[PDB]
C-alpha cells in the first residue's frame, strides 16, 4: 500500500565532455503514484525535463524515466532530487560516471 | 520467440482537485506505442511508436471511444470501493488494470490477462482458464458474484482469444523492423582500486532489446550471488536498456574473475575478464 | 487493440 521508490541516475551513454548525452533518472517500484523528480545542475534546477507515461509492473508497482539532453563537462556535478510521500525529505541521489 | 501485448492503466482520485486523473499505456513486448491521458488537452489515443502512426483515423477514433469508456467505467469502480471497503470521500485512491495475451512464435494465443489492483493490493483477476475469478478479499467477492451472474468473463476470453490476438500479431508484422529485432548487449568493465587491498570489478551491458537479460559474475568458475551488487535493468531512453554487475576483490587476483552475459541477441554467452 | 463495473 506504501513503497519507497528505487532510484538511478545515469546517462544514456558513457559520458565524454563535451559530447551531447541524455541524464537519465530512473524511478521505479513506488507506491502511490504520485511523485516529484527533478534533475539538478550544480544544485539548480534543470527546467526542461522530460518524463515517460505512468507505467506499472507486474507487481502493481509504478515507474517513471524522466530524461533531459545535456553535455557533461569536467566540471558540472548532476543530481537527481526525488520526492514522495514515503520520504520525509527529498532524496537527492548524485550522477556517478560509472554508476 | 514468444510475444505479448498488454494495456496499463490507472485512475487515482483527488478528492478536493476534481475528478479522478486517468492515465492508460499500450506496449508490445518491450515497446510502447499507445498513450491516453485524462488531463491531456488533446482528449485523443496518441501513437508512441513509428509502427502505429500508419493507422487510419478510424483506429484512433474507435480507439480512443474505446479508452473514453474505460476511464469513465474505472471512475465509477473507485466509487464503489469507497463503498465497498468503507472509505471516506477524504482520501485519494488508486486503481490500476491491466489486460492483454501472449502468442507463441508461430503467433497462437498462449495466455490472456484481465486483472485490477486497489490501492497496490490485488482486487480481482481472470484465472488463466478465462472463465473463473480470483477475489483477493471480501469486497472483490462481491464483484465476483456480479461478475460471475452477468457472464463477464465470456467475454473477455472472446476479446483476448480474438481481438486482442489479431492485434498483437498485426503491430508484429508492422512493426517487425523494430520489434522483432534483436539488439545485443554491447559489453566492457571498469576497475577501481577501493583501498590498498581491495577494487572494485563492474561489468556492463548497454544498448540491448528486449530488456531480458542475465549478468553473473563467477570467481574461479564459482559464482558470486551473495556477494554480486546488481542493478535493476533501466531504460536507456532510446528503447534500448542497461545493466550492471559489480564485485569487490583483492587486488591483484582480477584475473580469477569473470563477467558472464546472457541475452537473446547473443549467438554465444559472453565472458569478459579484466 | 484496446478492449460493466465492480
Amino acid at each position: 500500500i506504501q513503497r519507497t521508490p528505487k532510484i538511478q541516475v545515469y546517462s544514456r551513454h558513457p559520458a565524454e565532455n563535451g559530447k551531447s548525452n541524455f541524464l537519465n533518472c530512473y524511478v521505479s517500484g513506488f507506491h502511490p503514484s504520485d511523485i516529484e523528480v527533478d534533475l539538478l545542475k550544480n544544485g539548480e534546477r534543470i527546467e526542461k525535463v522530460e518524463h515517460s507515461d505512468l507505467s506499472f509492473s507486474k507487481d502493481w508497482s509504478f515507474y517513471l524515466l524522466y530524461y533531459t539532453e545535456f553535455t557533461p563537462t569536467e566540471k558540472d556535478e548532476y543530481a537527481c532530487r526525488v520526492n514522495h510521500v514515503t520520504l520525509s525529505q527529498p532524496k537527492i541521489v548524485k550522477w556517478d560516471r560509472d554508476m | 520467440g514468444s510475444h505479448s501485448m498488454r494495456y496499463f492503466s490507472t485512475s487515482v482520485s483527488r478528492p478536493g482537485r476534481g475528478e479522478p486523473r486517468f492515465i492508460a499505456v499500450g506496449y508490445v513486448d518491450d515497446t510502447q506505442f499507445v498513450r491516453f491521458d485524462s488531463d491531456a488537452a488533446s482528449q485523443r489515443m496518441e501513437p508512441r511508436a513509428p509502427w502505429i502512426e500508419q493507422e487510419g483515423p478510424e483506429y484512433w477514433d474507435e480507439e480512443t471511444g474505446k479508452v473514453k469508456a474505460h476511464s469513465q467505467t474505472d471512475r465509477e469502480n473507485l466509487r464503489i470501493a469507497l463503498r465497498y471497503y468503507n472509505q471516506s470521500e477524504a482520501g485519494s485512491h488508486t486503481l490500476q488494470m491491466m489486460f492483454g495475451c501472449d502468442v507463441g512464435s508461430d503467433g497462437r494465443f498462449l495466455r490472456g490477462y484481465h486483472q485490477y489492483a486497489y490501492d497496490g493490493k490485488d482486487y480481482i483477476a481472470l484465472k488463466e482458464d478465462l472463465r473463473s475469478w480470483t477475489a483477493a478479499d471480501m469486497a472483490a467477492q462481491i464483484t465476483k458474484r456480479k461478475w460471475e451472474a452477468a457472464h463477464v468473463a465470456e467475454q473477455q476470453r472472446a476479446y483476448l482469444e480474438g481481438t486482442c490476438v489479431d492485434g498483437l500479431r498485426r503491430y508484429l508484422e508492422n512493426g517487425k523492423e523494430t520489434l522483432q529485432r534483436t539488439d545485443p548487449p554491447k559489453t566492457h568493465m571498469t576497475h577501481h582500486p577501493i583501498s590498498d587491498h581491495e577494487a572494485t570489478l563492474r561489468c556492463w551491458a548497454l544498448g540491448f532489446y528486449p530488456a531480458e537479460i542475465t549478468l553473473t559474475w563467477q570467481r574461479d568458475g564459482e559464482d558470486q550471488t551473495q556477494d554480486t551488487e546488481l542493478v535493476e535493468t533501466r531504460p536507456a531512453g532510446d528503447g534500448t536498456f542497461q545493466k550492471w554487475a559489480a564485485v569487490v576483490v583483492p587486488s591483484g587476483e582480477e584475473q580469477r574473475y569473470t563477467c558472464h552475459v546472457q541475452h537473446e541477441g547473443l549467438p554465444k554467452p559472453l565472458t569478459l575478464r579484466w | 487493440l484496446y478492449k460493466m463495473t465492480f
